C-alpha cells in the first residue's frame, strides 16, 4: 500500500502544487496543537492531489 | 554525601523518573489550554505533552468528564505501576511505600464508600501500586475488618494500613468521617518520617528533607482551615505531626482549629511562609499549593538521589489535579477561577 | 609470589568494573527500545563501551604471565605487581563512571536524538582512567623483561 | 600449597558468579510469562548464556587436580594458584552481569518480540568475560609444571 | 589440622545452601495453595533438587577426616581442605539460585499450570554447580589422602 | 581439649537451629488460633516437626561426654572436634529452612484445612540435611573415642 | 616492596577521585540536555574539568616506578611510600568535591542561564586541592629516589 | 622517614576538610541561586572559607621536607608523624562543621536577605580550630630534628 | 613518640568537639535568623562558648611539647598520651552538649529572647566536663618529667 | 602508666554521660520555659544532678596521678587502671539515666506544677550507680599504690 500511495504522489502531486507535492510513503497524521493538523475537519498539510484510501 | 553508593537499581529509576518529566507540560501549554473553549481544539493542543498520548489513544466527537479520568488514571498505570515491575532492591521498596501512604487515606474513603453504597468504578484516580484492576477491588467490596489485614498480607512490602485498620476497630479514630481521617493523616506523615530515617545514610537528603518539615506544618494548618467554622475536638488528633514543638505547637492548632475565627496564630507564626491570617479560603489555597510546588522543582535537575523520586511523586499528585481542573473547566464551557493561579503557581 | 599475584590484580578488578558497566547501561537500554524501537541503533553503543575496558586489562595481564616464575629476581616480581594494580584500580572505576552516565544516557536518546552526541562526549572523558593506568602498566612490563617481554 | 587454593578458589567464585544471574534473570521471566504462554524460548536464552561459564571453569580446575602431588614446589604453586584466580575472576564478573540483562530483558520480550534480537546482542557481550578468564587460566596452567627454583 | 576444618567447609555450606532453598520455596508454595490446591506435586520436585549436593558433602569430609595424620605436610593438607570448599561453597551458590527462581515460580505455576516445566529448566540450570564441585572435590581427595606426609 | 571445643559445637549450634523454629512457627500458630481453634492439632505438627532435629544433637552430645576420659592428644581432639560440627551447624541450618516453612504454612492451613500434609511434605525435605550429618558424626565419634591418640 | 606500593597509590586514588567527579557532574548534564535543548555547550565544561589531576600523577608514578628496587632500605622506602600517597588521596578530595558540586551546577544552568560562570567557579576552588598533593609529593620523592637498589 | 607520612597525612586529611566544605556548601549555593539569583554576591564568600584551611597544611610539609634528609633517627621521625596528624585531622572536622553551617545559612539567604552577614561569621570561628593545631606541629617539627632529642 | 602523638589527640578530639557544637548551633541561628531579624546578638554568643575549649587545648599541647623525653620510656610516653587524651574527649562531650541545647535554645530565642539569659546557664553547665579534664591533664603532664624520664 | 589511663577514663567517660544528659534534657527544657516562665525553676534541677558525677570523677583521677610511681610492674599497672575505670563507666551510665528521665520529667512538669518531688525521685535512683563505683574505687586506690610487685 505504502509504496504505492509514494508512486502516485509524486506522478501526481504536481498538479495541486509545485511545493505542496512531499515525498510520503504511509499516511502521515498530525494533530499537535494548531501548528500541525491533518484531517478533512481541519489541515494545514494534505494530499495535494484528491486521495481517500479504503481499507476493510 | 550522595552518590557515594553504587546502585544499579537506583539507574533505571532514576531514568524513567526523568523521562516523564520531560513530556510534561510547560508553562506554554498552561497558557495554550486556559484559553480554550472549544472541545476538539483543547485534544488537539494536549497531545504534545506526555498526558496527550492518552487524550489521542481514543477520541470522540464530544468530550466528556468520564473520558478526563480515564486519561489521567492511564497514565498512573505507566508511570507507577510498570516501574515496579523493572525495579528491585531498596529502590522498589521506595517506590512501593511512598504509595502506601496515599493509600492508606484512599482505602479509608473506598471503606466509608462502601457504607454509602458508592461503587469501585466511581473511585477517581489516586496513586497506588497496583490500580482499579486488583488489589483496590478486593478491599473495596468487603466491608469486614478482618478481611482487609489479609489482602495487606499479600503485597510485599507489607503496607501501613494493617496497624491503622486495627486502631478503628478498638475506636480510637471514632465512628465519623472526619476524625478518622484527620487521625489517619497524622498516620501518613508518621510513615513517611520512618521511611525518610531508613533511605538516609547513603544518598543524602537535602531539598527532600526541608520539603519534608515545609510538609508537616503545611498539613497540620490545612486540617486547621477545614474545621475551622464547624468543630474541632481537643483530646483528639487533629492537630497533626509537625516537626519541632518550638517551629509551632499543638496548642495553637487546635485554637485555630476551634470555631472563633482565631486567625492570627497562624500570622504570628509565618514569618516567611506564603500562607498568613486570612479569612479568604480560597487565596489560602492557592499559596499552599504554590508552596508545596517548590523544591520539588529543584530535585528535578538533582539526580542520583532517592530525595528526586520522593519529591516527584508527590508532584505527579498535584500535576494530575492541576490538568485534570483545567481540562474540566473547558470541557463544560467555563473559565478558570482559582484555577488560573495555580496552572503556573 | 609477588608476579603471580601481579598478574592476578589486573584480570580480576579491570573484569569488575567492565562487567558493572556492561550490567547497568543494559537496564536502562531494555526499557528504552520497547518505548522507541527506531533509536535501537543509537541505544546500543553506550553499553559496547564498557567491554574494551577489559582488553587493555587483558593485554597486561598475558604480558605478566610470560614474564612470571619464582626462578628470576625480586624486581621482576615486584614490577609484575605494581603493573597489575595500576591497570586493574582505574579499569575498575573506569567501569564505574561509564556505567553511570551510561544508563542515564538511554533517557538522553529518546528525547533528543540530536543531543545523543552529549551523552557519547560524557563518556568519551571517562575512558582516560583506562589510558591512564595501561601507560604505566604497559611500560612495568617492558620493565619486567625487555622490550615489551621477550 | 597454594596449587590447591587456586582449585579451591576457581568453584567459590565461579559457581557464587552463576547462582546470582539465574536468581535475578528467573525471577524476572517467571513473573513476566504470566502475560505471555509463548515466550518460553525467548526466555531461556537469557538463562543459559550463564549456564556455560561454570563448565568452562570446570575443564580448568580438573587440570589443575591431576597436577596437584604429594608435595611440589612453591614454583609450581603460585603459578596454579593465578590459574584458579582466572577463572574465578571470570565466573564472578560474566555471572554478575548476565544476570541484570536478563532480569530486565524479559520486559523487552514481552512487548516487543521483533527487536529479541537486539537484547540478544547485550547478552553476547557479556560472554567475552567468560572467555578471557578460561584462556589465561590454561595458558598458566601449562606452563606452571615445570618444577624447581624456590 | 587441616583434616576437620576440611569437614567444616563442606557440612557446613551446602547445609545453609540448602536450607535457604528450602526456605523460600516453601514460603511461596504455602501462599499459592490457597488459590489453587492441586498443583503441589510438581512444586515440590524443584524444592527436593538442593538437598541431595548435602549429602556428597558429607562423603567428601567423612573421607578426609579418617584419612588425616599427625605428621603434617602443609601440601597435602591444602589439597583436604581445597576439596571441602569446592563442595561446600558451590552448594550453598546452588542453594541460592534455586529458592529464588523457585519462589518467584509458584506465581507462574499459579496461573500457567500446564507450561509449568518451563520455570523447571530455568531452575534445573544451577545444579550443575553441585555437580561441578563434586567432580573437582573428588580427584582432589584421592590425591590428598596420603596421611599428611611430606 | 580440643575435644571440648567439639562437644559445644554440636550441644550450642542445634540448640540455636530448634530455639528459632519453636519461635518463627509459634508466633503464627498463636495468631491462627483464635479464627481457627479447629486446626490446633494440624498447626501442632508444623512446629514439632522442627523438634526430632534437636533430639538428635544432644544424643550425640552425651556420647561425647562419655568419649573424653579426662585427657586426649591432638589427633583424637580434632577428629571430635570436627565430629560435633556436622550435627550443630546442619542442624543449625535444617532448623532455621523448617521454621520459615512452618510459619508461611499456617496461614495456608487457615484458609485450606485439607492441605496439611503439603505443607509437612516441604518441612520433611529440610530435615535430610539433619539425619545425613547426625550419621557422620555419629561413625566420626565411634572410631575416636580410645583417647591419647586414636 | 615499600617502593612498589608508592606507584599504586599514585595511580589509583587520583583515577577513583576522577571517576567520582566525572561520573556524578555527567548525570546532572544528561538531564538537562533534555529539559533545555540549547544549552550543550554550558553543561559540558564542569564534566571535564575532572581528570586532569592524573596528568600530574602520571609523573610520580613513573618516576617510582624506574626507582622501585630490587630490595628496598626501610628510611628510604617509607619517603618513597609517602612520596605516593600526597598525589593519590589529594586527588580523590579534589574529585570528590568536584562531583558533589558538579551534579548540583547544572541545576543552576537549567533554571537560569546567565550564573554558568559561577557555577564553574564553585569547581575551581576544590582543584587547588589536586595540586597541593603533586607540590609536596615532589619533594619528598626527589630525594626518595635513588633509582634500583635502594 | 615517619615524618614523611608526616608531610603526607597533613596535607592529604586537611584538603579532604575543605572537599567537604566546599561540596555541601555547594549544593546550598547551587540551590539559593535559582530562587533568588542576585545573592550571588553573597552565596560566594562563605565558600571559599574552607579553601584556607589547605594552605597552611602545604606550608608545614615543604619546610619538613628538605629538613627530613634521606636518613633520620627513629624518634625524630615519630615526632614528625605526630605532628602531621594535629594539622590533618583538626583540618578534616574544621571542613565539616563549615560545611554544614554553609549549606544552612544560604538556606536563610533565599528567603529573608538581612541576617546573611551572620552566617558567614559562624563560619570564621571553625577556622580558629585549624590555626591552634598548625601552631603546635610547627613547633614539635623544629625541635624535632637533632638526630635524637625534641 | 607516643608523646608526639599526646598533642595530636588533643587538638583533634576537641576540635571535634568543636566543630559539633559551632555546625549544630549553627543551623539553628540560620533558621531562627527568618522568624526575627533583630535577634542576631543573642544568636551569636552560644558559638563562643565552644571557641574556649579549643583555647584550653592548646595550652596542654605546648606543655606536653616542652616536657618531651630524650628517647623516653614505654611507660613516659603512656603519661603523656593519657593526658592528650584526657582534654581530648572531656572537650568532644562539652562540645556535643553546646550544640544541642544551643539549637533548642534559639527557638526559644524566637519565641522569647528575655529568657534567652536563661539558656545560656544551661550551656555554661556543660563546659565543666571540658575543664574537668583539662586540669587532670596538666597534672599528668607535670608527673612525665618528674623521676628524670619515669 | 596503666594509672594514667586509669584517670584518663575517669574524667572521659564520666563527661561522655553528663553531655547527653544535659543534651537531652535540655531539648525539654528549653522549649517548656519560653511558654511558662515559672518553670525556670523546676527545669534547673534535672540538668545539674548529672554534672556532679564528673566532679567525683576529677577526684579519683588526681589520686591515681599522684600515685605513679617509677617504672610500675604490669600487675601494679591493673590495680591503679581498676579504680579509674570503675568512677567513669558509673558516671556515663548514670549520666545516661538521668537524661532520659529528666526529658520525660520535663513534660511532667509542665503538666503537673505540684509532682515536681516525684519526678526528682526517679532520677534519683540512677545516681546509687555513681556511689556504687566511687566507694570500691577509693578501696583500690590506697592498695593499688604499691610501686613495683610482679
Amino acid at each position: 500500500l505504502s509504496k504505492c500511495k509514494s508512486e502516485l504522489i509524486d506522478a501526481f502531486g504536481f498538479l495541486g502544487g509545485n511545493a505542496f507535492m512531499k515525498d510520503k510513503k504511509g499516511k502521515i497524521n498530525k494533530q499537535d496543537t494548531s501548528l500541525h493538523q491533518y484531517a478533512s475537519l481541519v489541515d494545514t498539510e494534505y494530499e495535494p492531489f484528491v486521495m481517500y484510501i479504503i481499507n476493510l | 554525601m550522595e552518590g557515594v553508593y553504587f546502585n544499579i537499581d537506583n539507574g533505571f529509576i532514576e531514568g524513567v523518573v526523568r523521562g516523564y518529566r520531560n513530556g510534561l507540560l510547560s508553562n506554554n501549554q498552561y497558557i495554550n489550554l486556559t484559553q480554550c473553549d472549544t472541545l476538539e481544539d483543547l485534544k488537539l493542543q494536549l497531545s504534545s505533552t506526555d498526558y496527550g498520548n492518552f487524550l489521542s489513544s481514543v477520541s470522540s466527537e464530544s468530550l466528556t468528564t468520564s473520558l478526563i479520568q480515564e486519561y489521567a488514571s492511564s497514565k498512573l498505570y505507566h508511570e507507577f505501576n510498570y516501574i515496579r515491575d523493572q525495579s528491585s532492591g531498596s529502590t522498589r521498596k521506595f517506590m512501593d511505600y511512598i504509595t502506601y501512604g496515599y493509600m492508606i487515606d484512599n482505602v479509608a474513603l473506598m471503606i466509608t464508600g462502601t457504607i454509602h453504597d458508592r461503587d469501585k468504578g466511581e473511585i477517581l484516580q489516586r496513586c497506588h501500586p497496583l490500580g482499579w484492576f486488583d488489589t483496590l477491588p478486593t478491599l473495596s467490596v468487603a466491608t469486614d475488618l478482618e478481611s482487609l489485614y489479609e489482602t495487606v498480607l499479600v503485597d510485599t512490602p507489607l503496607a501501613p494500613y494493617f496497624k491503622n485498620c486495627f486502631d478503628t476497630a478498638e475506636e480510637l479514630d471514632d465512628m465519623n468521617i472526619e476524625i478518622i481521617r484527620n487521625k489517619l493523616y497524622k498516620a501518613y506523615l508518621e510513615d513517611f518520617y520512618n521511611f525518610v530515617t531508613e533511605e538516609i545514610p547513603e544518598p543524602a537528603k537535602e531539598c527532600m528533607q526541608t520539603l519534608l518539615g515545609f510538609e508537616a506544618d503545611r498539613r497540620s494548618i490545612n486540617i486547621a482551615l477545614n474545621s475551622l467554622q464547624s468543630s474541632d475536638i481537643d483530646p483528639d488528633l487533629k492537630s497533626d505531626l509537625l516537626p519541632n514543638i518550638g517551629k509551632l505547637y499543638p496548642l495553637a492548632t487546635f485554637h485555630l482549629a476551634q470555631a472563633q475565627d482565631f486567625e492570627g496564630v497562624r500570622a504570628a507564626l509565618a514569618n516567611v511562609y506564603e500562607y498568613r491570617g486570612f479569612l479568604e479560603t480560597g487565596n489560602l489555597e492557592d499559596h499552599f499549593y504554590q508552596l508545596e510546588m517548590e523544591l520539588c522543582r529543584d530535585a528535578f535537575t538533582q539526580q542520583f538521589a532517592i530525595s528526586t523520586v520522593w519529591a516527584w511523586m508527590k508532584s505527579k499528585e498535584q500535576e494530575v489535579r492541576n490538568i485534570t481542573w483545567i481540562a474540566e473547566c473547558i470541557a463544560q464551557n467555563q473559565r478558570e477561577r482559582i484555577n488560573n493561579y495555580i496552572s503556573v503557581y | 609470589f609477588f608476579g603471580a599475584i601481579g598478574c592476578a590484580s589486573a584480570i580480576i578488578f579491570t573484569s569488575l568494573g567492565a562487567a558493572y558497566g556492561t550490567a547497568k547501561s543494559g537496564v536502562g537500554i531494555c526499557a528504552t527500545c520497547v518505548l522507541r524501537p527506531d533509536l535501537l541503533f543509537k541505544n546500543i553503543v553506550p553499553v559496547i563501551m564498557a567491554g574494551i575496558i577489559a582488553i587493555y586489562g587483558l593485554v597486561v595481564s598475558v604480558l605478566v604471565c610470560y614474564s612470571l616464575g619464582q626462578k628470576q629476581a625480586l624486581y621482576t616480581g615486584f614490577i609484575q605487581l605494581g603493573a597489575g594494580l595500576s591497570v586493574g584500580l582505574s579499569g575498575l572505576a573506569a567501569g564505574f563512571a561509564i556505567g553511570i552516565v551510561g544508563d542515564a544516557g538511554v533517557r538522553g536518546s529518546s528525547q533528543q536524538p540530536r543531543l545523543f552526541v552529549g551523552m557519547i562526549l560524557i563518556l568519551i572523558f571517562a575512558e582516560v582512567l583506562g589510558l591512564y593506568g595501561l601507560i604505566v602498566a604497559l611500560l612495568l612490563n617492558s620493565r619486567a623483561t625487555q622490550d615489551v617481554v621477550c
